[PDB]
């Protein structure tokens, strides 16, 4: 319910994406449009928990210490769903063809729960 | 034969499967009707997960049985 998305964006690492990559702009644009409940669902999808550190996302953890959120480029298929590695706060994002497809697959990924 | 696949809290599809098929084949057909890659699939038949190496006969799946499909999108 308190997600300064500029703070998460300023503390996000990339590989092999760049900060100005089109799928990254679509990613932050789509994450901005989510409810606080959906942003919490994304935080749980990527990190396993929806809690936000008191010092912001710069102090994000992390199995053995501070591990910033990181988006990686999935070079396997544009028709596969996003995936996360939790242990390393990493989101696998394929090079989707449109913003609508990225937002749709992202919502479909984070709104699968109970497991 | 013919089985059904209920996906999460939504749609349900049909599949023409033989008892000798492996679970990887079932997930491949699910990919052919759904587009979900097999490596992102996991199948549940009343509690227990279904390993890719086993077959439908090993789990004693009768005709018109409903497998529950869950997405495998998170790991360590
Ligand atoms: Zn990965
Ligand atoms: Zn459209
Ligand atoms: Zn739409
Ligand atoms: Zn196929
Ligand atoms: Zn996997």
């Amino acid at each position: 319910p308190t997600i300064d998305i500029d703070d998460l964006k300023s503390n996000t690492e990339y590989h092999k994406y760049q900060s100005n990559s089109i799928q990254i702009q679509w990613f932050w644009r789509a994450l901005r449009s989510f409810d606080q409940a959906d942003r919490a669902k994304f935080l749980q999808f990527v990190t396993g928990t929806s809690k936000v550190p008191l010092q912001g996302f710069a102090a994000l953890e992390g199995m053995n210490g501070i591990q910033k959120f990181q988006i990686h480029r999935d070079d396997r298929s544009t028709d596969r769903l996003p995936s996360a590695h939790t242990c390393f706060n990493q989101l696998d994002l394929p090079a989707y063809e449109s913003f609508e497809k990225l937002r749709h697959m992202l919502l479909l990924a984070i709104q699968e729960n109970s497991e | 034969m013919q089985i059904f696949v209920k996906t999460l809290t939504g749609k349900t599809i049909t599949l023409e499967v033989e008892p000798s098929d492996t679970i990887e084949n079932v997930k491949a057909k699910i990919q052919d009707k759904e587009g979900i890659p097999p490596d992102q699939q996991r199948l549940i038949f009343a509690g227990k997960q279904l390993e890719d190496g086993r077959t439908l006969s090993d789990y004693n799946i009768q005709k018109e049985s409903t497998l529950h499909l869950v997405l495998r999108l998170r790991g360590c």
